[PDB]
């Protein structure tokens, strides 16, 4: 009761907002993730062990899944059936997030940083080999294909007279 | 006299023919 009452009290000051699973709009899931980004540099105060380094990789993956569940979800309301102009749009504004992501979740990492300074007698070594690394991937192969895509249904307008 | 006039396409189609000259510039950019 000790030892959990303590964990615990230094585990509470997390201020959590389900922002991205409510989040419909690519505009939502961005200003969603400096919010989670911004509430999470209360890292400090959290206790050793349910903060421990690699629980906090562990809880990143866990908010990549999340943030990709909700780009599956506002994905699919469509850019393979819609005309290249929501695909502009959507993979405009989803890489514009993933920059976001990037960059925030940079600014984490010198928080993870800042976390050995004061705590090097342990480690916790990177295990970056997660699924967000694989459909990140994914999304590149997407951004390229339909980027090229783009690119593609212009140029066919000015090659061949048969533009249909 | 065979290549007199087409008779479809050019009459009424011939501004929306210009439209598409324009179309081709567009294009040009």
């Amino acid at each position: 009761l000790n030892e959990a009452k303590d964990n615990v009290k230094y585990l509470t000051t997390l201020e959590k907002f389900i922002e991205p699973l409510y989040n419909g709009t690519p505009q939502q899931i961005i200003d969603t993730l400096p919010a989670l980004m911004n509430a999470i540099k209360m890292i400090h105060t959290i206790a050793r062990f349910y903060n421990t380094t690699d629980k906090m990789t562990g809880l990143f993956i866990k908010i990549t899944n999340q943030m990709i569940k909700n780009c599956k979800d506002r994905i699919l309301n469509m850019i393979w059936e819609q005309d290249p102009a929501e695909l502009i749009e959507v993979l405009g504004s989803c890489i514009k997030l993933y920059c976001e992501y990037k960059k925030c979740y940079n600014d984490t990492k010198e928080k993870v940083a800042d976390m050995p300074k004061g705590k090097t007698f342990d480690f916790s070594d990177a295990q970056i080999f997660g699924k967000f690394d694989t459909f990140v991937r994914r999304l590149q192969k997407l951004i390229e294909i339909f980027s090229n895509i783009q690119q593609f249904n212009a140029l066919a307008k000015h090659n061949l007279e048969g533009m249909d | 006299s065979p290549n007199l006039c087409k008779s479809g396409p050019e009459i009424k189609q011939t501004e929306d023919k210009k439209a598409m000259e324009e179309f081709k510039n567009v294009k040009i950019e």
